């Protein structure tokens, strides 16, 4: 039971894990404004589904 | 016409070739190719003599 | 049965060699022809 | 006296083929090498040469001038980066028949 | 480690992808310019003009690999990621049995890499003598003018 | 258009009954697994008497 | 190099009238061309020596 | 390579 | 290791001239003889050894 | 070039027509230097795993 | 493009059908028709 | 002179494919046949029996 | 505005597999690329007759 | 086992085949309604 | 082994050029032959006792 | 009026079309005809040694040179 109930909170770390970034770096994206710097010209095809 | 007919000429279970709406075949050939490819470039420069020699 | 074929596929190129070079002596003849008529 | 004799000869045969490596590896290097330093002081012969004959011509004759730079540009190619390298001469197609 | 290769290799084959972008956009509206000229030596425009507009083409022929590359390669990080995520004790590890023995493959890593490379190494040297066409035009223009 | 709408139509349908067979070939995977483990229960027991 | 030195001679060819007379550079691109040929001949020995140790 | 029969 | 350096060389050849054909398929199929006797000869002398 | 004109040049996939090995002597590292990282950073990795 | 884009796909689904032959069909009918186009301007 | 240079063209071409064919028979012709001649023989390969 | 949009696609094309999320932004997103695409010729356009 | 091993290997095999049949759906919802609207 | 082997297989459905001959792959079979071997000499141990 | 009555009674159609496939390719001016000998060129007694190939039957004119002709 020990082995089974740290292997579960290992699996939800993870994942708790990757929403703090994707939300630390959206938090810290948002803050752009219009006449900003921080910001280019990306001519990035808008392929972004598989 | 001509590329529908050849484009439906090789479509069975045997190797393919690399031929599609654009692009570039990959290098490898296959016979009849290499050979159709010879025939031709033959025949250029052959029917190039005669039509210099018709103004000669 | 290699070497079979393999010796087949070299003499078909040795004929094609052939041919190439017959068609470029009178391709040069063709020339000076051309250049004494122009 | 067959257990050593045997495992003597295996033994030099062995250090006699490792020799041989080491030094059929130096021969091919330096013969790549060699091969390189004559191939490019030839082609500056070349290259001298050519310039010297632009310099008579300088000195039908316009037609010769245009092969003459048709074909200097050419040369580049052998030294010039790929990335770089385009011609720059006569992509004027004169040819027509086909 | 495998995964982070591809990583690396894909943000290089992102980079170099958009070049060619604003190298076509720009192209582009140098055709235009000559029509325009048209409107406002002839034969010289008309015939840079065709060959200008067969650039056109090959510039986008040009692209159909990479496009090609990266669609592929993807695919594989699909699989690695798994890979990389399997685990003991997880859902899909099952008893299948006997490929082990089994080999059909074409890829010592180096050579893989450097196909990669060829990819882009056509790619760039497109890209620059597509810049000195353009110059040609507008001193051409310019000599029109 | 007529035709690509026709491909579209097919392709969903394939789909979607490749899916439900997947379902259906996962969840009797579960069962023949239990019915293994029954089995290699049953034998300890047999040896015992 | 050889196919540059081949166009090259290829285009050489296209000399006119009293413009066909002997040059150096022609003579220059032959012992280009054997060179190569030679350079050849030593490398291909190479190789086989090296397959046949290996 | 395929037809769309298979 | 000859029809593998036999099929470098084969590919090993200029643009304008290359080619499938027999000795190609024919070579794959002499490796893959190889390969089978290969494994073939490990587990006779298995059974031998048993 | 797609149509009326086509060239059949043979341009050079650069692995040898280089010096990409490098010293105290060859550190000036000239402009001309066909040093795309593409290769040679992976090749340093590449070669470290290798060894 | 759409034609570039229909080439993308892979494996089994490589399958040459009544679309692709309908996409060289509207080719060849732009270019014969816009050739027409250019003769009844000369 | 425009089909002197077009006869001109097809001659280029007559030499390039030329110099192809005999890197390619000299390739062929050399390096197979003469590595194949080390082939071993059949009563070695049945093991010296 | 162009350069702004860009660069937020850009930078929203980081997200770690499952975060890497369709939603209606991308399709707005887009929509303001192709708009002011338009309004960006139109006003070419219009240069040329000014 | 063996039988379970069977079922294993359909189980790949159609789970691998349905990558590619989403493949598909994704180029041509991709393609169709973006480049052809109207005329 | 179970778990060696599901990493093994999946691999073999990379496309064409992606398809790679890797340290992962032959250092596998290698991990997956020397476990059976163990597990034979575990059973001898077994019989011994 | 047709051809005849002979060609039109006596036409039949809708036959099996075109000759069997050849399963392989084949070129008349250098393939020879295999033969009972051929296949088993190794195992005959009139059979010389087999050096060249595209033609078992040739004869190696080997041994029959003499020291002051052996070549």
């Amino acid at each position: 039971q020990i082995r089974l109930n740290r292997e579960h909170k290992e699996s939800c770390e993870m994942n708790w894990s990757d929403k703090v970034e994707v939300y630390n770096i959206d938090d810290t994206c948002s803050r752009y404004t219009n006449e900003s710097t921080q910001v280019q010209f990306y001519p990035h095809s808008s392929k972004f589904e598989e | 016409p001509r590329k529908e007919y050849e484009v439906a000429c090789n479509t069975g279970a045997y190797t393919s070739s690399g031929l599609a709406t654009a692009g570039f075949r990959t290098a490898k050939y296959l016979r009849d190719e290499w050979f159709q490819n010879s025939y031709a470039r033959y025949h250029q420069a052959f029917a190039d003599r005669d039509y210099s020699e018709r103004q000669r | 049965a290699v070497n079979s074929a393999f010796s087949s596929r070299c003499q078909e190129l040795d004929d094609s060699l052939q041919k190439l070079q017959y068609h470029l002596r009178k391709t040069l003849t063709e020339i000076t022809d051309q250049e004494h008529q122009i | 006296q067959q257990w050593d004799e045997f495992t003597r000869f295996n033994k030099n045969r062995a250090e006699a083929e490792m020799k041989a490596s080491i030094e059929l590896r130096e021969a091919i290097a330096l013969a790549i090498a060699q091969t390189n330093n004559e191939l490019d002081a030839q082609r500056v012969a070349t290259e001298f040469t050519f310039r010297k004959r632009l310099r008579e011509m300088e000195s039908c004759k316009t037609n010769t001038l245009l092969l003459d730079t048709k074909c200097m540009d050419t040369r580049r190619k052998l030294t010039v980066p790929a990335e770089k390298f385009v011609p720059q001469v006569d992509t004027f197609t004169r040819t027509t028949n086909r | 480690e495998r995964v982070n290769d591809l990583a690396f290799w894909k943000s290089e084959i992102t980079h170099e992808l958009d070049e060619m972008i604003g190298e076509t956009n720009a192209l582009t509206d140098i055709k235009r310019r000559l029509e325009r000229g048209l409107i406002e030596c002839q034969e010289r425009m008309r015939q840079h003009l065709d060959k200008a507009n067969a650039q056109l083409a090959s510039d986008r022929s040009a692209q159909h690999e990479l496009e090609k590359d990266l669609s592929d390669k993807q695919a594989a990080l699909r699989i690695d990621d798994k890979c990389q995520h399997l685990r003991n004790t997880s859902e899909g590890v099952s008893y299948f049995r006997g490929v082990e023995r089994v080999d059909a493959t074409v890829s010592v890593p180096e050579t893989w890499a450097k196909f990669t490379d060829d990819n882009v190494l056509r790619s760039q040297s497109e890209r620059a003598a597509s810049a000195k066409l353009r110059e040609e035009t507008e001193n051409l223009l310019i000599v029109t003018a | 258009n007529l035709a690509f709408t026709n491909r579209i139509a097919e392709t969903v349908d394939a789909k979607n009954k490749i899916h439900t067979h997947l379902t259906k070939t996962l969840q009797e995977i579960f069962q023949i697994e239990m019915t293994i483990e029954s089995i290699k229960k049953a034998i300890k027991e047999k040896s015992a008497f | 190099p050889l196919d540059v030195a081949i166009e090259c001679l290829t285009l050489r060819e296209s000399r006119r009238d009293i413009d066909v007379v002997r040059d150096p550079v022609e003579e220059e691109l032959l012992k280009e061309v054997e060179v190569i040929e030679a350079t050849k001949k030593v490398l291909q020995e190479k190789i086989s020596q090296a397959f046949q140790h290996l | 390579r395929y037809t769309p029969d298979d | 290791s000859i029809a593998t350096d036999n099929l470098q060389c084969r590919e090993r050849r200029q643009h304008p001239d290359l080619v499938r054909d027999y000795v190609e398929v024919e070579l794959l199929k002499e490796t893959e003889l190889i390969r089978n006797i290969q494994e073939l000869l490990k587990r006779t002398i298995g059974q031998a050894v048993d | 070039p797609m149509g009326r004109d086509a060239a059949g040049q043979v341009w050079f996939t650069g692995l040898t027509n280089s010096e990409p090995g490098d010293a105290w002597y060859k550190l000036p590292r000239a402009l001309d230097t066909p040093y795309r990282e593409a290769h040679t950073r992976w090749h340093g990795c590449f070669q470290s795993r290798q060894r | 493009e759409c034609l570039f884009h229909r080439e993308k796909r892979m494996g089994i689904d490589l399958v040459h059908d009544e679309a692709e032959k309908e996409l060289l069909a509207e080719v060849d009918t732009i270019l014969c028709c816009q050739e027409r186009m250019r003769q009844h301007l000369d | 002179e425009q089909a002197l240079r077009n006869l001109e063209d097809s001659r280029m071409s007559l030499e390039k494919d030329i110099a192809v064919k005999t890197n390619s028979l000299f390739i062929d012709r050399q390096k197979c046949m003469t590595h194949r001649n080390r082939y071993p023989s059949v009563l070695q390969l049945a093991g010296y029996q | 505005p162009l350069r702004v949009a860009q660069t937020r696609l850009y930078q929203r094309s980081h997200r770690p597999n499952v975060e890497l999320c369709r939603d209606n932004a991308q399709f707005r997103l887009l929509s303001e690329v192709e708009e002011l695409n338009m309004s960006l010729r139109a006003l070419k356009e219009k240069l040329q007759d000014a | 086992e063996d039988t379970l091993q069977s079922l294993a290997h359909t189980k790949a095999t159609l789970e691998h085949d349905l990558a590619v049949k989403a493949n598909t759906l994704y180029i041509d919802q991709e393609k169709c309604m973006s480049m052809r609207n109207s005329y | 082994l179970k778990v060696a082997q599901t990493r093994l297989d999946e691999r073999t459905r990379r496309p064409n050029v992606e398809l790679c001959r890797d340290m992962a792959q032959l250092r596998l079979v290698n991990e997956v032959y020397e476990v059976d071997e163990t597990i034979q000499t575990l059973q001898q141990r077994l019989r011994d006792s | 009026e047709t051809e005849s009555v002979t060609h039109h009674d006596y036409r039949v159609e809708l036959v099996r079309a075109a000759p069997p496939a050849s399963t392989k390719p084949h070129d008349y001016r250098q393939e020879q005809p295999e033969t009972f000998w051929i296949q088993r060129a190794a195992r005959l007694p009139g059979v010389s040694d087999i050096r060249t190939l595209d033609t078992p039957f040739r004869k190696n004119c080997s041994f029959s040179t003499p020291v002051p002709l052996s070549l």
